[PDB]
């Protein structure tokens, strides 16, 4: 995730190109969320 | 060996297989007092006789991505693979869409897909993928 | 084919293609213009 | 459903009357709250 953050973010500002690409591979594996945030879990953020 | 063609009908069909029976079922909608799609049993016909008339969806035209953006921002064709369509219900007349509304409290990521009156948007545009590796 | 027809897409808009965009169409009909070439060369002696 | 259909021809989940022999009357049920519940099929034709 930091790599990802590091690929995303340069500079203060947000790259268009590389953010799409990373939303959509994430949601394309949704997977990388454990059990918070998880299709099948649905467990609250709050509550975890 | 035919292949999806514009300006046809469509059942889009799909198996529920559930108790390993293989059933097979359809997308209904009657569009008028209800939006909201819902699956019906084509199987079992022999027992019951299911209803088509609202299980019918003709297919508008079949366009690439960066046409459908270009006329978005602003005859007869064969479905390819990477391209999205437009269906209209034959009966109400009204195209189908990705409703933002979530009758569903299992999913939050889970939207609707109902009937909508106008063809504006892309909520109704869907775009097909290759399932199988072939 | 479908290349040029995506990069036809892109550009239909635009009243004015720019040098990029010439540059790019020039490259790839000088590379589809051999591709023919060479089918033409394939059949051009009666090959049934 | 249907991705062929030659035109002339009767084909299937097409709504249709079923004008008798006679090219006046029809195949019909009950008029409207009758007493057969609307169960019993005639010919009556004409107006309907």
């Amino acid at each position: 995730l930091d790599f990802l953050r590091f690929a995303v973010f340069v500079n203060g500002e947000s790259v268009e190109e590389n953010a799409n690409v990373v939303v959509r591979l994430l949601i394309r594996k949704p997977e990388c969320f454990g059990p918070a945030l998880r299709g099948e879990g649905g467990s609250g953020l709050l509550a975890a | 060996v035919q292949f999806l063609r514009t300006d046809d009908e469509v059942v889009l069909q799909c198996s529920a297989t559930v108790l390993k029976e293989q059933l097979k079922l359809c997308l209904a909608a009657e569009g008028f007092g209800n939006r909201l799609c819902f699956l019906e049993p084509t199987s079992n016909a022999q027992n019951v006789p299911p209803d088509l008339a609202i299980c019918c969806f003709t297919l508008e035209q079949s366009l690439s991505v960066r046409a459908l953006q270009e006329m978005l921002a602003n005859g007869h064709r064969t479905l390819l693979y990477g391209h999205a369509i437009l269906l209209r219900h034959a009966h109400s007349r009204m195209y189908l869409s990705c409703l933002t509304t979530s009758r569903s409290m299992t999913d939050k990521l889970a939207f609707d897909v109902g009937l909508q009156e106008d063809a504006t948007g892309e909520a109704c545009w869907w775009t097909m993928h290759p399932a199988s590796k072939q | 084919q479908e290349s040029i027809s995506d990069f036809y897409w892109y550009y239909s808009g635009k009243d004015v293609i720019e040098e990029q965009g010439k540059r790019n169409f020039s490259k790839a009909m000088s590379v589809a213009k051999q591709v023919f070439n060479s089918l033409t060369e394939y059949i051009q002696g009666p090959c049934t | 459903i249907c991705s062929c259909c030659e035109e002339g021809y009767v084909t299937g989940g097409h709504v249709l009357r079923l004008f008798h022999g006679h090219m006046d009357e029809c195949l019909t049920i009950s008029a409207a709250d009758s007493d057969d519940q609307r169960r019993l099929v005639y010919y009556e034709g004409g107006a309907v």
